[PDB]
Parts: C-alpha cells; structure tokens; sequence
C-alpha cells in the first residue's frame, strides 16, 4: 500500500511515494494539495442569478 | 490545480450591455474582469493559488507558550504546568480567529532547553537531563509535588525525553465534543447568564505538567519548555474580519478602540506611503 | 434598457445610463482604407490602441445666455497623446470619430442642446474683404464660442449663431448627423463619424474637415436655489486611425 | 556575392557592397511576445512601420589614439522619431535591434574594430564608494568614449578600455554577439539582437539592457598624404517593437 | 552521454578546398578539426563532458557568510542577522556571475559552532545549546530583542537545532518574481534614474535571524553560524567573461583596473611560466 | 514509484534506484546527468550557413 502522487512542479516547461506507518488517520501528514474553490458562497449569495452584462436593478 | 483564470481577448465595444454598472446594495460582489472595460490581449495564466489554501496557511509550527521549572525547588514545587489554550499568543491567535469554526488535527512539538544558574557550588559535573511532560485531561488527578504518585502515568499520556536529541513530537486528533472547534462564542456558561461570558466557556482542553525525571544535583538549573502547535487536516467555516485591535486578555475579546488605518495628509497625497 | 449604453475603445470606457441612441454618420461605420481605394504606396502605420481611444477636451459651462460652442477636428486632438504625435510625424492621415457630448442636470433644469457634426464647415470672417485668422477658426482643445449678435474684427469669425458661422439657417443644420441633449430626456449624445473627404487620405494639420457644434435651441433654465453650474464635457475617440508619409515632426 | 547585402526596414534601406555576414544574436530572430509568455493584460501597441525602421546616430571620428566608444540602448533611441515617442507614453516596452556599424577606408588604411553588443552591461564608477552618474553611463544619441588610462571623478565611469568598464578582460568580450570591421576586409558590421531580459517586457527608460561597444584592437594607421578623417556611423533599427501601459508622457 | 567527437582518418590532400583559411571578421568561430591540416589516424575518443555541465559546475556547497552572536548580550541585542545576498564572497560570486541569468533551487545548510570566552566564572557546567534560525521575508516583523514576540514563528519558517548533531539543511525553490535570477542589472531603481544603480535594485530576498533558544548561563559564549548555498536544478543564460579584477563592494561591480594577464620578458620567451 | 537509472561508469570495459520522499519538486536531488550541448548559438551565430571548406568571403 504505497501511494505515488505528483510533486509540486513549475508550469510552462516528478512523483513522490507515500506509505502510512501508524494506525490512526491523524498521524498522517498534512493535505498540502487540496485545491478546491467555491467563492460563490461569499461573493454571490443572492437569490436571483444576477447576470453580469444585465442591469442589477430594473 | 488551483490555477487562476486566463485573460480573454476583447476588442472595441459599443452596445447596451453595462458590465461596469451594478448595484452594490444587493450584497453581490461584481464579477467584472479586465476584459469588460478595456481591450485586452490573450494571456495564458499559469499562476496557481496553491499557497493560499487554508491547510498551507495554517500548517506552520507556532510557539503557543513556554514556562520554566527548576531542579531544586521547595519543597517542591519545582515543576511546570500549562492550562492548554490557543489564545495566549498574538500570532497564532489571529490566524485561527479569521474563522468562526475549525476542525483539525494537531502536530505537537516541544523544545526543552536548560540553563545554568548563578551559584558557588563548584565544581559541577552533571549527567544528562531527562524531562517528563505529562498531559492530564479534565477531571484526572493533578500532580501536587515533583515526585507525587500522579507521575506514574498509568493511563495519562506522557512523553519522556533526554536532552541532546531531536525535539519530541506527537500527533493529537480532533478532540472536541462539538462538531467543530469554536474560535468565538457569544453566550454564557450558565443558563441564567451569570458567570463567564464568551469563548472561555468552551475552554476545557486540559493541562500539561513538566518536571525533571532526574534527582536534583547540587548545581542549580532552570529548564524552559516551548510548546508548538501545528494544525493539520484543516476545515474552516464562516470567515470573519481579521483582528484590528491589539489583544489584551486570553479569555475574552476585550480590546482598546483603534483607528481604521494609518492616516495620511489629505485625500490626494500619493505619499502612501 | 435602451437608455443605458457603454463604449469601450482602447483602455478607455464611457458608461451612460440616460442616453437616446447612437447616431452612426450616414449609416457607414468607419473602416480602414482598402487596396482599391488607396493611392499612397508605402505601408501605413496603424497604432490601433494607443491612438484609437477616448480623449476628453476642456469643459465649458452652460449659462442662461450661452449661444453655443464649436470645435474643429482633428485640430482639437492635435495635442492629445499619441494621436497628436502620429499627426506631427506623418504627411497623411485618416480616421473616424466617436463623439460623446455629456451634460447632466437636476430634473428641475430645462434646456435643449443641438449636437451636430458638420463636414467641411468653412466659416466666414466678420470683415467681408478679409479672411478669419488661424485662432478664430480653431482654438484646438478649447471651444470657440458663438455670439448672439454680429461679430466685429478684421480677422474675427462671423460667429452670430443664427447663421452658424457658415451663412446658412441654423435650424437647417439637422441635415448633418446630429442629436439633441434635452435635459428632461437624456444627459448625453453620441455620434459615430466615418472619414468623409474627397480624397482617401489628407493632411491632418491643414484640413479638418468636420466641425462639432453645440447650440442651445432652448435656453438653460432653473428656479433659484438650484445648481447654476452646468458644464458640458466632450469626449472624442478616433476610430481606425492610420497614417502615411513618415518624416521629421511638424507642425 | 556574399559580400553584398541589403536590409529594408520601414521606409529605410541600407546597402553594403563590402560586408562579412549578419550575426543573428544567439541564433534567435526577434519576435513578438506570445500569449503564454505574456503577463500584462491590456492589448499592446504595435506601430510596426513608424518605429521599426532605421535611425542613424551621431558619428564619431576614428583617430590613431581612439580607445573606443559605447552606446546604451534604447536610451540612444529615446529621442529618435516615433520610437522615442512610444517610449515616453508607455510604461512597458519590448524590441529587438538590427545594428549596422559602418566605417570605410582607402585600402591603404589599416586597423581593426571590435563591434559587440553586451547584454546587461553594468559599468563601474571611478570612485569605488560612489556610483556613476546618469550622464556618464549613457549620453543618449552621443557616444561615451573609452579611455586608455585610469579614469578619475566622483561620478565618472571607470572607462579604462582594458576592462571595458565592466571589470572583465576586453579580449574576452567575444563571448557576446560580436563582429569585426577590418579595414582590409570589410567596411561594415551588422548584428541582429533579439530581446534579452529576465522579464517579458521592461521599462525602456530605467533599463537598457544591452550596450554597443566599438573598440579598436588594431589602431588606425596610414601614410602621410592619405585621408585622415575616418568616421564611424551607427544605424540601429528596432524590430518587432510593441508597447504596453499607456498613460501620460514621461520621461 | 556528453561524449566528445572521434578523430577521423585523413591522408594527403591537394585541392582547392581551404579549411584553414577563413574570415574571423564574420564573428563565426572556425570549426576546423585536426583532420583538416594534417594526416590524422582514427581515434575512438571515450572522453565525456559530464563534469563541465552547468549543474555539476555549480552544484557545490559554498559558504556565503558567517556571523557571530553571544549568550549574554545587552540588553539584548545578543542575536545575529544577515541580509541575504550571493555577492559578499568572492568564490561563489564569480561562478554565478559567469552568466547573466540563472534559475535554480537552493540547498541551504548551516554549520553552527560555539566557543568559550575568556572569563573568571569558574566553575561552568553548561547544558547543550539549541539555536533558532528564523527567516523573515521582505515586509515581515523583525526581531528587535533576543526574546521578542517575532521568534514565535507562527508563519515565518524557522529551524531549531541542538549542537552535536548533523548540520541542519533545507531546500528552497526558485523564488524570484522575475523569470530568472539576474546576476547583472544595467538600470536604476527609480524611473527618474536617481537612487540605486545596478544589481542592488533587485536584491529583496529577505533576512535571516539567529539566536540561542537557551537562557544565558553564567559562562560567556559566542556562536558563529556559517551559511552554505548549493544551486540545484540549474538553468543559465547568456554567458559572459569571467571577472578579472578583484571585487570591492557587494552592491555594485566597482573595480580597480587590472592588467590583462601576467607579463613576461619578451614576445618569444618560453619561460611562461 | 521507484526510478532505476544507470550509474556513471567508465568506458572501454550498474544501476541505482531513486525514490522521491517530499511533495515539492525542489526537494529532489540535483540533475547531475543532464548532458545537452548546443554550441552553435555562440560559435556560429551567423545568418548564412558558412560551409567550412568554402571561402568565408567571395
Ligand atoms: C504528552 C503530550 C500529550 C498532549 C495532548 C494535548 C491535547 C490538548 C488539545 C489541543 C487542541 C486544542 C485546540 C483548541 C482550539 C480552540 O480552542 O480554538
Ligand atoms: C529557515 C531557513 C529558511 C531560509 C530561506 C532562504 C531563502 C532566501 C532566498 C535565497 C535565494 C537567493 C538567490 C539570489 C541570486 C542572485 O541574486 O543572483
Ligand atoms: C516516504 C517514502 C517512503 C518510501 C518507502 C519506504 C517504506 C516501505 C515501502 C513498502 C512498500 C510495500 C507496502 C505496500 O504494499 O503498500
Ligand atoms: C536511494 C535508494 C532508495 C531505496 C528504496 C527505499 C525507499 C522505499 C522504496 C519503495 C518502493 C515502492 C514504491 C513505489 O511504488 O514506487
């Protein structure tokens, strides 16, 4: 049970291996590459869709 | 990949569409890009947001407290204790307090250093020192002396460490009784609202106890233990504005009122700063 | 709705929430000169961003006794950024213009302005034997004012507004591409002017060849206690500007 | 043959009947910045004819005791036509250069000039504690002269030619794109320089970042009765010049 | 394989081809091999250029600075700092400056050594020492005392090290805002050309801070930290002539004019040297 | 994810294994065996081909 993942490399011109040693999931290392984004919660929390090009208010 | 958006090409426009005009009263933050108010070129942006994730922003070891204990004591009374909290330091407290709720595992690290004290006990040749940090969860028996029975650690977790080696480290899971750690609490502890108000209501994490496992030698010695917290496997909820005023207490959010920013000469001075 | 509108040219943008419409010349949008219409042989310059953009002229103040104003183009833009620069280093030039005149009021204000672009607006002198001097015709970025009475001066322009400096009926100026700023209706007027001339390109320093006139047909009016400073701002943008005949700078 | 050559850029042309060859940078011809290399978002300006053309600098006179000369670019072109104009109105810029150095003799004359383009040629001051002032580094269209002895001055450049102002061996300057004008062989040298920098575009007024050096390794020589006035003319042309960041003019 | 070219066999020649004659004015470096101007044999050359690659030429640990800090101080003011640069040493500066642009990752290593000072504080028996190197990027809060709050290192990267163990080492990626590190800069910092001229314009790497984590003992002690840089994953552009004159300053390329080489007696003396 | 490469050995009369342990590509070891050569940039930067046996100039 070894996990081969992709290292953090540069763009515009590379794997590491991981084995878990302990029985608890808290003993693992950090989730350094959990890239998720949902900004709509805070920037567009309104009920109606509010298209950009249209006027906000009639 | 936390890759930012590419810039799209846009030429001249003349139409009824009004991307720049909006209503800020709605609470909606406008989604205008630079390609809406000017002719842009095409840019393949390879910049990524990998460093502003909440895991990377928070996964840094930070010292949260240090205390001192001696080898001679009276009588004694030469040991250390810390009631665990994350609010006695300014730096880590402000990062954790950018959110209202957080769930994470901790990486706990200790840095124990010993110092020789002024005396006339020459000559001194002292063997290597061994320290014992004991963690007593809420309700367990507390050490009263430096050699009391509680140090047996039959069920209480303890780490033994000899000087000169790597600083000790262990992992702690998420241990709260709630579904998330609270950085902020807007209620009281008692139902009648008398007593403690605020985040101190939920502070029941426990206490750490430190001592020398060695018997005290003739030469006086004082050791200081630095505790370091590192959040791991983080999940944050409800971000809030960063603390602007300087902290005063650990139990409450009491502050001294502060200006909004640094002032400048007039409304048009470009010397900012 | 159709009263809102935005116009993006270069790194510049103009939004209007109260407009009427866009008047596009004679139905012709400005374009580049074609191979079968060209006669100059050297490869022309086309800055296309640094020049085809919006420039704001000097504002005037609408008063209750203002007869009107006029600008000459591209003499008004002869010192505006890189558009004026390419004019100096080149013998020949060619452009169309988006013209945006903007005047806002308080909804208790009244008055109607005629905004018209007159091609080949040759103007007469106040002395019949003489000719108008260079400054009376076009002050560049500054507006020349119409008069509400006969003009005097050896080199002066006959700026009596009833003939519009040209010897015509001022009410007949609606034959050219025009618009109206009526304070109860709209606060701006925009006209897209193509390149109009008897030659494919011309010298931009000794020829215009259209004028912008702003004539209040209904005077400005308001009751005491209202704002009395009503300015009119003019924002022009050359479209599809190209240049031929590079040499030393002048004029 | 291969000794003749012509180069047409814009409305300008250079013919040479006695050349050696063209040295093209590091094998890279100058090009426009691509979308995947760009980082500035606004649409760039590309004059493409009015700027990408040949400009002749001020000539110097080769003498028997001339240590050498140097120009900084694009500071040498900062006042040359529309190329200097676009530099003033823009924050960012980008160009490659064709460099043509021309010196003719009488076939009884002798002497060898090294013509090299040094990227990022940072120069030292004559006083070790100070820094060279702005004029000692680049006089613009005028050449700064090397010395054949140690320089003095609080703000002066250490222009002793043996180190070429940079603290290196002057004979080792052939690591950069270079050529030789050897009076018995050829009367001109031409180098095509691409844009070299650590960023896709840079400010053209606070950075160069290559220098042109002309160093006689074999001194000028002739017998009495021959022409003694041997000038060296420099003709540079920016290639694929584009500009970003339009605003008011400066510097 | 960076294997050199084999030598080809060549016999006598008599023809119009002139491999030895050329025009050096063209800037072209002639590609003549020995097989063009003499009868050669066939040699299978197995020599390789594996050692002159820019990675191997540059991938050597080099000391770039060392500074000292004490344990007693006043008051104190017993800590060390270094504004990071690669131009304070002659050896590594000349290797990096053979190119105009370079992109690489670094391997950073420290060698911390402590020395006892002259005193009369007998007798001294001091526990093992622990050092803390903190890196403060540009803009971050600077340590003002040896015990100030900045040493908490909530977000600033720090390494803790106890004496007697392996020297600490960590990797740094390529961190510049440009597409390449610049060894040379031929412009000013301000648009009007006043102010700093040269490579100092682009020096904004940060600062290192060092201290003893231990409390000071009675016996005086001075520690010196040696920083070692090692370029990794190298890419170089635009080679330039090696520095001939001896360096004088770190911020600029100012020099004292030097002869081209060592002189000899006459144009024909074979005693060279 | 283990990489078996060829060691540096002598010619005219031998593998090592590599595993990556860290998540960043900068944590890797040096590229000691990146043998590439393009001297033509600096030695023959001229526009025309300039054959050897031919005269450089007519
Ligand atoms: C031998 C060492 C064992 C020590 C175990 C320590 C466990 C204590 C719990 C630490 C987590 C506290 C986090 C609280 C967060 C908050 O209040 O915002
Ligand atoms: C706890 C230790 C962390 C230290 C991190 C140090 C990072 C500083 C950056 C080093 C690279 C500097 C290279 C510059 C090259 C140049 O200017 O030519
Ligand atoms: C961090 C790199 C770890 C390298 C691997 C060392 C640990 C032993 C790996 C054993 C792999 C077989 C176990 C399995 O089946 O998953
Ligand atoms: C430098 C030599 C390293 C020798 C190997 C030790 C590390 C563990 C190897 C584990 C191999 C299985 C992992 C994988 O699938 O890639």
């Amino acid at each position: 049970g070894a996990q081969v993942s992709t290292q953090k490399t540069g763009a515009h011109e590379i794997h590491y291996t991981n084995v878990n040693y302990y029985k608890d999931a808290a003993s693992n290392s950090a989730n350094r590459q959990d890239f998720t984004q949902d900004p709509g919660k805070f920037t567009e929390p309104v009920k109606d869709i509010m298209i950009k090009s249209m006027p906000a208010l009639n | 990949i936390a890759r930012v958006a590419d810039t799209i090409g846009s030429g001249p426009v003349n139409s009824e569409s009004i991307p720049a005009l909006t209503a800020a009263e709605t609470g909606h933050t406008s989604q205008v890009v630079p390609a809406d108010t000017m002719q842009t070129r095409h840019v393949k942006n390879y910049h990524s947001r990998s460093e502003s994730t909440v895991e990377n922003f928070l996964c840094r070891s930070a010292c949260v407290f240090y205390t001192t204990y001696r080898n001679h004591g009276t009588d004694g009374d030469n040991f250390g204790y810390w009631v665990i909290s994350t609010r006695q330091v300014a730096q880590l407290r402000r990062k954790l307090e950018m959110f209202t709720y957080a769930r994470f595992d901790l990486e706990l690290t200790f840095v124990i250093t010993s110092t020789q004290e002024q005396s006339t006990i020459q000559g001194q040749d002292s063997p290597v020192l061994t320290h014992q940090i004991m963690y007593v969860p809420p309700g367990g028996p507390v050490p009263t002396k430096v050699n009391s029975y509680s140090w047996q650690t039959s069920t209480n977790p303890s780490v033994f460490w000899t000087e000169g080696s790597a600083p000790p480290r262990m992992s702690i899971p998420f241990i709260s009784i709630g579904n998330a750690y609270s950085m902020f609490y807007d209620g009281w502890a008692k139902f009648d609202k008398q007593g403690t108000y605020g985040i101190n209501t939920l502070n029941n994490m426990g206490t750490l106890y430190m001592r020398h496992v060695n018997d005290g030698s003739p030469g006086p010695i004082v050791s200081t233990v630095r505790i370091y917290f590192k959040p791991k496997h983080v999940k944050t909820w409800v971000p809030r504005p960063p603390r602007l005023c300087q902290y005063q207490k650990a139990g409450n959010v009491n502050f001294e009122p502060t200006g909004v920013t640094e002032s400048r000469t007039d409304i048009t001075t470009m010397q900012t700063t | 709705s159709d009263r809102v509108r935005s116009i993006t040219l270069g790194n510049s943008t103009i939004t209007t929430q109260e407009c009427a419409n866009v008047v596009v010349g004679y139905g012709v949008w400005p374009t580049y000169l074609n191979d079968d219409e060209a006669t100059a042989e050297d490869q022309p310059t086309q800055p296309d961003v640094a020049t085809c953009r919006f420039y704001t002229l000097e504002s005037v103040m609408w008063q209750q006794s203002s007869p009107g104003w006029w600008w000459k183009f591209p003499d008004a833009l002869s010192n505006m950024g890189l558009f004026g620069q390419n004019m100096q280093y080149h013998y020949l030039g060619r452009a169309g213009y988006t013209v945006h005149v903007q005047c806002n009021a308080s909804k208790f204000h009244q008055g109607c302005l005629l905004v018209v672009c007159v091609p080949e607006a040759e103007m007469g002198c106040a002395t019949l034997a003489n000719k108008p001097d260079q400054k009376s015709l076009s002050n560049g970025e500054t507006a020349n004012m119409f008069e509400s009475q006969n003009s005097t001066g050896q080199t002066a322009v006959q700026a009596n507004v009833i003939n519009a400096g040209m010897g015509v009926g001022v009410g007949n100026l609606t034959i050219f591409p025009h618009q109206w700023i009526n304070l109860r209706t709209n606060n701006s007027a925009t006209i897209v002017m193509p390149y109009i001339n008897s030659v494919p390109m011309d010298n931009m320093f000794r020829h215009n060849n259209f004028t912008l006139m702003i004539i209040p047909f209904a005077p400005l009016s308001y009751s005491t206690g209202a704002t009395t400073y009503v300015p009119i701002t003019v924002t022009v943008a050359p479209m599809c500007a190209e240049y031929n005949g590079l040499r030393l700078a002048g004029k």
